[PDB]
C-alpha cells in the first residue's frame, strides 16, 4: 500500500531516471528551432533514395530506443519484474515512449521535428514513402504540444506508457497492475501539486499509439519485401527484432 | 528476443 512518503519518493525517482536517459537536453532542442532546414536542403532529401532514408531513420530510432531501453532499466519496480514482462513491456512500449518523447523536438508553432541537425517538415520525409503515417506522426506530436508538457509530466506519462499492465503476453500481470497504479499515483500527486490534473482527460485516446506502431511495422513489411537485402546488411539489429516481422 | 534479453543483463 504505497504511503504519501514512498509515492512523493517514486515521483522523484521516476523523475531522476528520465533526466539521467532523455537523450537530448530541451534548452538545446528550443534553441535549435530557428535552425531550420532551406528549399535545398529539403530538396536534396526528397531526391535521397527510399533505401537511404529508410537506413537514415532506422539508424536514428535505434538511438532514440536505446535510450528508451536504459530508462526501463533505472525505472523502480521495472528490473523487479520477471524478464519475459520487461521483454513484452519493451517490445510493445519502446517504440511508443518514443512517440511521446518526440513532441520534445516538434515545433507546433511551423509543424517542424528536430532530424539531422536542423527543423523540417514531414515533406523532408517523402522518400520514405510511408507519408500518411508520417503525417499521422507529425498530428500526434502536434496533439501532445497543446499539453505543454513538462520534462517532469514526460517522465511520469512515459513510465505510464512503458508500465501498461494490458500488454498481451505478460505472464505476472498483477505485478505489473501494481507498478501500473503506483506510477499513476505518483503521477496524479504530481499533477495535484502543479494544478494540472486537467491534461489526465486530454492524453491521446485509446488506441492511438497501438495505430502509429502498427503503421510503422506495416510501412517496414511494405519496405522491407522492395529492399530485403538493405534490412539484412543495413538496419541495426535491434531495429529488426523489434519491428520486422 | 536475444537482443532485448543482451541489453538487460547487468
Ligand atoms: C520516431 C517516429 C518518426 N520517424 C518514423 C520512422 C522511423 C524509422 C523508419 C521509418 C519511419 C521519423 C523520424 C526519426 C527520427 C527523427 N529525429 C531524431 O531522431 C532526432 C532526435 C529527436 C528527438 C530526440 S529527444 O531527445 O526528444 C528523444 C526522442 C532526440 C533525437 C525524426 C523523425
Ligand atoms: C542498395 N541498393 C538496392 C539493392 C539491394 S535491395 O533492393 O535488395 O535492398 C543498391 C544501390 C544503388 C546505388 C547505390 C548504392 C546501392
Amino acid at each position: 500500500y504505497a504511503s504519501l512518503t514512498e509515492i512523493e519518493h517514486l515521483v522523484q525517482s521516476v523523475c531522476k531516471s528520465y533526466r539521467e536517459t532523455c537523450q537530448l537536453r530541451l534548452e538545446d532542442l528550443l534553441r535549435q528551432r530557428s535552425n531550420i532546414f532551406s528549399r535545398e536542403e529539403v530538396t536534396g532529401y526528397q531526391r535521397k533514395s527510399m533505401w537511404e532514408m529508410w537506413e537514415r531513420c532506422a539508424h536514428h530510432l535505434t538511438e532514440a530506443i536505446q535510450y528508451v531501453v536504459e530508462f526501463a532499466k533505472r525505472l523502480s519496480g521495472f528490473m523487479e519484474l520477471c524478464q519475459n514482462d520487461q521483454i513484452v513491456l519493451l517490445k510493445a512500449g519502446a517504440m511508443e515512449v518514443v512517440l511521446v518523447r518526440m513532441c520534445r523536438a516538434y515545433n507546433a508553432d511551423n509543424r517542424t521535428v528536430f532530424f539531422e541537425g536542423k527543423y523540417g517538415g514531414m515533406e523532408l520525409f517523402r522518400a520514405l514513402g510511408c507519408s500518411e503515417l508520417i503525417s499521422s506522426i507529425f498530428d500526434f506530436s502536434h496533439s501532445l504540444s497543446a499539453l505543454h508538457f513538462s520534462e517532469d509530466e514526460i517522465a511520469l506519462y512515459t513510465a505510464l506508457v512503458l508500465i501498461n499492465a494490458h500488454r498481451p503476453g505478460l505472464q505476472e500481470k498483477r505485478k505489473v497492475e501494481q507498478l501500473q497504479y503506483n506510477l499513476e499515483l505518483a503521477f496524479h500527486h504530481h499533477l495535484c501539486k502543479t494544478h494540472r490534473q486537467s491534461i489526465l482527460a486530454k492524453l491521446p485516446p485509446k488506441g492511438k499509439l497501438r495505430s502509429l506502431c502498427s503503421q510503422h511495422v506495416e510501412r517496414l513489411q511494405i519496405f522491407q519485401h522492395l529492399h530485403p537485402i538493405v534490412v539484412q546488411a543495413a538496419f541495426p539489429p535491434l531495429y529488426k527484432e523489434l519491428f520486422s516481422t | 528476443h536475444k537482443i532485448l534479453h543482451r541489453l538487460l543483463q547487468d
